[PDB]
Parts: structure tokens; C-alpha cells; sequence
């Protein structure tokens, strides 16, 4: 196994942040907005770069 | 029980085998055994303690797997599995406390906290595993009813006994013939002696013997057997049989003639060695008998001679000994020895928890008590015990 | 570190393990293990020796892997490996050795040698296994700060000391009173004299008191107490205490009064004993005190009134002793005893390679000075080079 | 040989991790290793005993194999194990004592017995597994010719010995000098007289040695050293030299001065101490020597003076000692030693079976008489016979 | 100089505020800085000691950075970086005992090692940070 061949853009955030695969990005664009998410979570989401 | 052992060997070989680094394929087959365990546990609460200065701690049980993934181990997964075990250790140690002070008189064989009286239960079967420790090993071969056997260095078979008897004797203690001896542990020595050098005895020869009957049957022993008894060989001030006054012994030694020690098993001789001192091999023996004599020597240089009048007073007094001391050999009941921990742990433990004095054992674990009285009743809650400190000292010395 | 004990179980696992004959899956887990090192290996070089008359051998890594060849091996399958471990053999020896010598007042806990400090490099954490070996075993429970603990034979903790003290005495020393004793090892030897006999003595007895003082906790220790000390019960020509001139001891033994023995720790009384001779337990002290009374006897026949005058001169020296063993006992802190060669091993091997006095051990390795001036730096030099010594055992004997 | 210690561990590693419960993946391993056995053995026939009373006694075999099916053990599929197992422990039992009874001179090392000798053949070892036993471990290494080794504690390397030499006497042993001694096991005690206390001596000192030669080099030896003979401290009446005779000892004790022991090995000095008491080291050697004096107190107090007379009678025998144990050492040869049950194995096993005396072995396995005369012949049988004991004390004690 | 400094609050501030537990953002300006660091230096060679009994030790660089990811730290990232903390710490204390031993008259308040001297160097003023000691 390879993980480029599975790349994906993690759409919010600031550093080029790319995460494992569909389902990974998914989640994140999902709960990012579910508003009752400690403040920790967009930003550990954000900030985590590859 | 079995059961029990088991959670230790777990514990060892795991907080032994799960280091930061090493390759998983070593502890796969152990892995598994480990999960396995919390599952049977998860779902079920304990309690230990309650007796004289022993805490009653409460446990209950909750907890997640382990990975099966990594070809190496991360620092990272060992910290999260040693916090796990911790719990387990710190519960073990209260576990064997628990169940190592309680006795009884009935059953002395079988488990009696309400900790482990529900290990022994069917449920949780499903993790016994790896029994080769020693101890363990011979507690199965005996639950079958099979021979056991175990091993030790200096044993401790004779309970102490340290006394003489008078075989001649008069008021003025001035004309004594018997012998003296100590017999301790996994050593006997004894002295015989006659005031007047065997001046009129027939032969010019006294005889002297020593019997001791062992509590148990040593199987295998190796044995030092030496002339003379050292701890004989000084000058005394002893009280007599009945207390009333003290009498002086004055020794001086001769070598001790026509020795003859036998080992005798249900009155039968096994093994018997005629002066041969070092060392000797005694298989299978109950009783021990030392026979020695003393000859008053034939031919004698002026000084010497002196020592020996043909009349009273008998101001030196000839004597003969011998030493023996069993280095090592095999019983089939367990035994304090010079090498194992065991009595050790369990009277330590009981001491340090103000354990109040019980039906079974004697005030204190005292050995010499316990091995003058070896019961059936004793020697089923001492091995009992002795087993649950051997498993505890895998993981706690 | 705990780098360095795999290489060995490897090894031995491994020099057994692997014979000709066996079923390959009796080592599936095990071939693995191996290999992974010689990945690791392979490449870096290493320097061992460099001091005393310790060579300065270089060894070099290329080495190929391990075949399979199915059910049970082959003779030449065996030949082809063997040549392989005999390289690290030859290696590991050369490298305990090298680590085995050097020592260090600052950070003498951690490695020395060009040799190992190379090791505790993390690229090599990957062989860590297996760790059972007593030693290694509580290596780790310290690195993490946790209850450690060994098993000792006849312990060595008492430092040889043989001495006296006069508690009355005067220049003719024809009437003394005072005590001497022998504490070497794991053994305790303390008699009290009294020439007078205790004749102008309240109520007619002497007291008499040894104290020893460990320089180290031992707990669940198994020890013998016998009444009398051999040693001091024969005629003896002393040196003063001045040195100045010579005594006469001509003892004669009575049976020891009021024997009391504490251990205490810190200064508590933790196990107490009354006259009990035999086997008893003393489960945690730092300490041991040895209360015991010379009675002059009440009642006396002839031979024995003729012993002890009212007056001078005094030519039979009432004597009473103790005599105390610890056959067995668990300390914190690493210790020689009569069973483990560790201390025999480093110190050997610097003797074998003339190694030169360095700035923490006594010159020798003598024990004695060891042991009374154990300081943390010594413990931890001595624990470094135990587990060393230890881990080369594995192998090399 | 090496064939028959795996059917041991095979057992041992089997009786214990086969158990009512456990997952198979931890046997997994195992539980191959064990069918490959029967496989091998089923058709083959045996054959023990006939010599002595040593039951004549016929094995066969056909045997069904292991349930490699389930996921868990059921109680049923022990008690179908078991059953297996016990034909072969009671059968191996048979097998151990047939081979640990035959002796041979010319070929004296390799398998004497019909049950064996077949064993050594290329169609079994395809059984071999696991060789971590200490005995066997060395009994490989030795096949191989290399560097062997063992571990004692308090070996049994001093053939009993308990004698004196008389360097200046005459008719009446008014006015002797010379040494006394006993050597046996681990242990020395020698002292040294002078009935003059040097009155006539250069520098009024007195000079003494004792010599032991061991029959095999001791190395890595923990040795306890200690001033004073107490077995040489008291009153005897000893016969002459010639025999026609008995001469009086009355011992007074002085310190040994310029204590100087020295651990040989052929003819050079490996470790010398000097009047250094308590624990030595002596890390490898084949003879020790101990040279003491005796010096005649300088100053004396009236009471000591008196002792010493110018002229004869000397009524007091001056006399200086010194005390040697060796603790803990290993050897390249088997020994007996005060821990290992072997050589009582033996001679437990010869002696049960009215075993008939051989033409390598003394009368009984006398260990005196075998460590004196240890041929190379006697240390290869014994060796063998040593290997086979432990192989046997895996399974039945 | 003042570089030498920073070194140190690097690590401290780092053997501190480190731990197995601690949330993200709590070591974001931090970590940075000491990324930076270990930059700079990969690549050059230093030398301590050589005069009376202060052993001459070489020393090397070459350590990757840091797995800037993980929320609550996992015991594993400790690990890895308390193993790079240690060559570091190692390091300083030679690095200060070789220049607390030397005297110069002239002008004696500048740097005299090798391995200062090295450090007043303009290519490494990269790290400077926190004078409040
Ligand atoms: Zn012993």
C-alpha cells in the first residue's frame, strides 16, 4: 500500500492540509460546522497538516 | 486456584515480553491469552480484606483491548497497556493477602476468601495457562492425587531441640555418663560422655547412641557426616535434669569409635555407613540412629594418663561426638529450607497485617511448633499458602 | 541497555533452541526475532577494550540471513548458524567485559564504554524481548521508580569486624567483664564474659548487648538463633585494647538469661523475640540487637562452686553467647551471598585483565570496604556491573 | 543422548501449559512438536532393565494424534492427553535409571543401555527441541569442544581428609609443634602448635603451611576467610602416629600472625591475600596454600606469662588457626555440591535397584573416594550419569 | 552570546512544557522555534574540551524534526524527542564548561572556545528568543 494514490484535500484550513481519504475528508468538513464541537476540534482539524 | 497462577505468569511474562521496541510477532500467542483475560474479568466486582489491619479495597473491572497492529512496538502502546496492569498487579497483591492468613480447620486444602472461593468457579476456567512454576507444577500432580516432590538446601526437619540425658548420675554431679545434643534445622550435633573414661566398664568401652525421628520422610539426601561435636567440646556450667542445682562439664575429646549411622525407614534400615565420615547419600529415610563409643584408650603417654586416674575425682571428662548436617534432599510435604522464601513471606505478611492467631497454625508461624505438630490439617494450609507465596513472588519480592 | 540483554537471550534461546533436528515452527517466532538484529546490525562498526591490559579488538558487521528449510532442520543448516553466533558470542563477551571495568562517580548508572553508549541509541531499541532474567527484570522496575527486590543465600551484609569491648577491666585484666564478637557475612557471633561471675552484681546478673547496624534493609529473612557462640568458648591470649600487652581468656559457658532479640528499622521495634532459639522471621530491619544476662547460678554442686570464688583470683570466666544466622533474606539493593557469582565475576575479570584501581570501587572489589561505606555511587556501579555480569552468565560461565 | 532430554521438556513443557481452559494458540507451537514424537516412536519397540533387581520391562507403541481442531480445551481433551503422557513419563523413568546404572571403561562417555543406544540413532533425532537445561546446555558445548562451566554452591571439591603432622615431637608429646587439619567438601580448618610458644624460635615466631591441592580447577570462587580453627580449639586425646600410642592437646588460642593464603594455578600465585579476613575472591585456581605463624606475645600479663613457662612442663599449648569456606565457584568438571541433588540421584537409584558394584564407580558412588582418584574415565560416566539425573528430575523427583 | 541563551529556555521551556498529555496549541509558538533550531545547526561540526583533564568530545547533527500533528500528545512523541533533548543537553554542558574555563586579558569579555566563538556567528542569530533570565 501507498497513501499519495489516496490523497485529498482538507478543504478548511490554512497549511495545504491533506488528509487520508474520502471518508476522512468528509467527517471533518461534516463536524467542523456541528457548532456544539469544542474549540479544540477546528483547530486540531485545521493546523494538522501531512 | 489454578486460575490464580495463571494471572501472575500473565502479568510476568507480559510486563516481562511488552517492551518499548520489541518485534509483535514475539508476543502474539501471548497477546491473545492477555485479551482473552480481561474479557472473562470485565463485568465482575471483588472485594478483599476485612480481617484484623487488613484495608477492604473494592475492584471492578471495565477495560478496552490492544491493538493487534505494528510490526514494532510505539513507547506510546506500552504506557497505555503498563496502566492497565498496574491495576491488575495492586489487585493480585490484595487477591493473595486475602486468602493468605485465613485457615481452617476442615478444609485447610481449599480456597476460603469470598475473592478467590469465586475464581474457582467454571466461568473463568477459560484462562489458566503456562504452569511450570515449580510450585504450581506439584500442586496439580497432588489435586490428581500423584507423587510430588519438591527441593532444598538445608532443609528444616528437626524442630530445635537442645537437652542431655544422664545415664550415671549422682547428687554431687562429680560421675556423669549420657549424652547432650542439638538438633536444629537440617543439623544434629551430639556428645557422649563418661566422667570415668570407661575405667570400669567392660571392654574399657562405653556406648553411646543418639535417635532422631524426622516428622517427615527425606527422600535423596546429601549428607556431611564429622567426627566430634564441636559445640560439646567446652566446658559447661549446666542446670540439672530437675532444676535444683548446676553441674560442670570439663571435656576433653576422643575420637569416637565404632560409628555406626543408620537411616531407617519404618524401623527398617535403608542406608547404613560404618565411620565413614564426608559426605553420604542417605535415599529414603524416617529415623536417623548415630551409635558411637567411647574407648578408653588402651596405651596412654604420662600426660595423657594424668588425665585418667583409677579413682575419683574425675576432673576431665572423655568425650566423643559426632556432627551431621543434611545439605539437601527431597520431600514430599513442603518444608521451611535455607534457600526459599516462602515460610518467610507468609509470616511476614501476617505480622505486618496484625493477623489474629487462628485455629490451624501456631501463634507466630513458629517452626519449631509447627514441624513438632505437622497435622495434616497444617501441612494441607501450608503448602496451600506456601503455593500462593510462590505466586505472589513472581511479580512481587 | 536493556539492548545489550537481548543480544544475550537471543543467543541462548537460540544456541538451544536451534539444534539439529527440530521442527521448523519450534522456532518461527524465534527465527524472526533473530534476523531482525542482524538487519539492524550490519554496517556500523564498534571498538571494545582500550585500558588495562584489555585488548583493542574492532569488529565489523556482514552477515547474511537465515534460510528456512522446511520440516525440521538439517545438519548443515545448523553448521552455517553456529558459525554465525560464535562471531557475537566472542562479540558480546568483549563487549561486557569493556563495560564491565569502567566506572564513574557523576552518572555511574549509566553506560561508559564507546561500545554500549552506542547502543541506548534509539535505531536499536527494534530488539528488545524476553525480559525474564531476575536481573533485568528489576533493572526496569527502577528505571520507572517501583518496589525492586532480590533473593539472597546467607547474604553478605554484616562487614568482618572482630573485636572486643572492656566494660571493667584493669592493667593485670584478671578481672574483666565485656563482650567480643564476630560479624561476617550473614553471620553473628557475640559472647559476654564476666570473670567475677556476677558476684557483686545486682540481683547476680550481668547484662550484656550487641547491636549491628545494616547498612542496608533486609526483609523476609529466615534466620537461626542458637544459644552459645562457639567462637569465644575456648582459651584465648588476647591483644589489649592499647596494644600494649596481652590478656588471658579462659571461658567456661552458661546458658544465656533473658535472651531477647529486636530487629528493628529505624529505630521501631519490628519483630521481637524472647528466648526463642530455632528458626524465626524477621520481616523488614535495618537493625539487630541482641539482649542477653549472665546469671551467676543460684545453686551450685562442688565442682561448680570450686569455679567461682568469693575472691581472687578468677581462673574460670563465665561466659554466655548467641549465635544468629540469616539463611536467606530479600534486599532492595544488590549484595553478594554464598550462591550468586556476580560479585566473584567482576571482580575476576579485572583481576584477570589488571584493570586499574578507579575512583569508585574499593581496591580489589573487597567486599568488606564495599558493604561499610556502600554509598548511592557504589550501588549504583555495583547494580550496573551485577546485571552485566549477569547477562554474560547467560553465555559464558 | 541430547534425543532423550527433549522427551522430557516435551513432557514438562507439556503436563504444564496443557490445562482445562487456555486458548490453543499458545500451544500452537507446542502441540506440534509433541505429535512429530509419537509418529517417530509408534511401530518402534523397547526394552529396559535385566541387570540387578531391575525389573525386565517391554514398551510398545501406537498412539493417536492431537486434536489441532478446537479453539479453546475442554476438560475431556486433557484426560484423553493425560492418559497419553503417563505411559511415557512412567515409561522414560524406566529408560533414565536402566542408563544411569551401566558404567564402561574404554568408552565410558557415549550411551550404554539397549533402551538408549537406539535412541542415538539418525531415525529419532527428529525430535530435539529446546535445550535451555543448564546440564544438557553444557553437554552440547562440550560435543563441540569448547568452553563448558557449572554453578556450586558450597561444592564438594575436598576429599575428606582429617590428619596432623608432627614436625618436632618425641616419646612422651611433651613438647610438640606441627599442624592439624580437615579438609571436606568446601571447607578448611587447619592450625598450627607449638607446646613451647616459640621460647626457643628465631624472633620467637613460629612459621606454618598448609597445602590442598584440588583434583579440578576451581574458578570465579567466592570464599569465606577467617582467623581461628574451633575445631582445633579445644582439649583431645589423639593416638600417635605409629598408633601405640596417645598424646595430649590443650589448645590456647592466639591470633595468626602473617596470614598469607595463596590461590594457585600450576605452581603460580593467581590471588594472594594478605591477613585479609571475611570475603575473598580467588578467580581461578587448582591449589591453595595458607602460611601462618605463631609469635610469642611480646608483653604478657601475669596471667598469660604464666602460660608460657621457660622450661617444660609446657601445660598449654599455644596455638594459631585458620578457616577457609568456599561459598560459591564453578567448575569445568561435574562435582558434587551442597545444593544439586545429582549425585544422591545417582546413588539413590543404584542403591534402590541392588545395582551391582561396576568397574568405573567406587563401592556406593564414595564421593571421598571418587573426587580422590577422578579419572578421566570416572568424569566421563559421571558427567553422563549427572545428565541423565537432571533429564529424569524434569519429570519425577 | 545571547544565542548560547536561547539553547537553553529552548529546552527547558521544551523539557517542560512537554509531557505525555498536554493539548495541542499549548506548544504551537514553541514548537516552531525549535524546529528552526535544529535547521541552523545540521551540518556543522563542533569540538569541546582540550585543555588540562576536559576530554575532547565531537559532536554532529543530523535529527529530523518533528511529527507537528497529534492533539494530546501521545507518550510515543515524547519519546522520540526527549531522545533528541538529551544529545542537546549533553551538549551544552560541554559546550559551557569549555568556555567557563578560559581567560584572556586584552579583551576578555568576548567569547574564547572553538565552539562559542563558532556561535557568535551571524548565520545562527536565528534563535535568540525570551531574555527574561
Ligand atoms: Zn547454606
Amino acid at each position: 500500500l501507498l497513501l499519495k494514490d489516496m490523497a485529498v484535500e482538507n478543504k478548511n484550513s490554512r497549511d495545504a492540509g491533506k488528509v487520508v481519504d474520502s471518508e476522512t475528508a468528509s467527517i471533518c468538513d461534516a463536524i467542523f460546522q456541528d457548532e456544539e464541537t469544542e474549540g479544540a476540534v477546528r483547530r486540531f482539524i485545521a493546523e494538522m497538516r501531512q | 486456584m489454578d486460575v490464580l497462577y495463571s494471572l501472575s505468569k500473565t502479568l510476568k511474562d507480559a510486563r516481562d515480553k511488552i517492551v518499548e521496541g520489541t518485534l509483535y510477532s514475539n508476543v502474539s500467542d501471548l497477546i491473545q491469552q492477555f485479551n482473552q483475560m480481561i474479557i472473562t474479568m470485565n463485568g465482575n466486582e471483588f472485594q478483599t480484606g476485612g480481617i484484623g489491619n487488613l484495608p477492604i479495597r473494592n475492584w471492578n473491572f471495565d477495560f478496552g483491548l490492544l491493538g493487534t497492529t505494528l510490526l514494532n512496538l510505539d513507547a506510546n502502546y506500552v504506557e497505555t497497556a503498563r496502566n492497565t496492569i498496574d491495576y491488575f498487579v495492586d489487585f493480585v497483591d490484595n487477591v493473595c493477602m486475602d486468602e493468605m492468613v485465613r485457615e481452617s480447620q476442615r478444609n485447610g486444602i481449599a480456597p476460603q476468601s469470598d475473592s478467590l472461593i469465586k475464581l474457582s468457579g467454571i466461568k473463568f476456567k477459560r484462562i489458566n495457562f503456562d504452569n511450570s512454576s515449580e510450585y504450581i507444577e506439584n500442586w496439580n500432580l497432588q489435586n490428581r492425587r500423584q507423587r510430588t516432590g519438591f527441593t532444598f538446601h538445608k532443609p528444616n526437619i528437626f524442630p530445635y531441640s537442645a537437652s542431655f540425658t544422664l545415664n550415671r548420675s549422682q547428687p554431687a554431679h562429680d560421675n556423669l555418663m549420657g549424652t547432650m545434643w542439638l538438633n536444629a534445622g537440617s543439623e544434629i550435633q551430639v556428645a557422649g560422655f563418661d566422667y570415668s573414661c570407661a575405667i570400669n566398664a567392660p571392654a574399657n568401652t562405653q556406648q553411646f547412641e543418639h535417635i532422631v525421628q524426622l516428622r517427615r520422610v527425606l527422600t535423596t539426601a546429601t549428607i556431611t557426616l564429622l567426627p566430634d561435636a564441636e559445640r560439646f567440646s567446652f566446658p559447661r556450667v549446666i542446670t540439672s535434669a530437675d532444676g535444683a542445682t548446676t553441674w560442670y562439664f570439663n571435656p576433653v575429646i576422643l575420637r569416637p569409635n565404632n560409628v555406626e549411622i543408620e537411616f531407617l525407614l519404618n524401623g527398617q534400615i535403608i542406608n547404613t555407613y560404618q565411620a565413614r565420615f564426608g559426605t553420604i547419600i542417605a535415599r529414603n529415610f524416617d529415623t536417623i540412629r548415630l551409635s558411637f563409643q567411647l574407648m578408653r584408650p588402651p596405651n596412654m603417654t604420662p600426660a595423657v594418663a594424668a588425665l585418667f586416674p583409677n579413682a575419683q575425682p574425675f576432673e576431665h571428662h572423655a568425650t566423643v561426638g559426632l556432627t551431621l548436617r543434611i545439605e539437601s534432599a527431597v520431600c514430599e510435604s513442603v518444608l521451611a529450607d535455607a534457600s526459599e522464601t516462602m515460610l518467610a513471606n507468609v509470616t511476614s505478611v501476617r505480622q505486618e497485617y496484625a493477623i489474629p492467631v487462628g485455629p490451624v497454625f501456631p501463634p507466630g508461624m513458629n517452626w519449631t511448633d509447627l514441624i513438632t505438630n505437622y497435622s495434616p490439617s497444617r501441612e494441607d494450609n501450608l503448602q496451600r499458602v506456601f503455593t500462593v507465596a510462590s505466586i505472589r513472588s513472581m511479580l512481587v519480592k
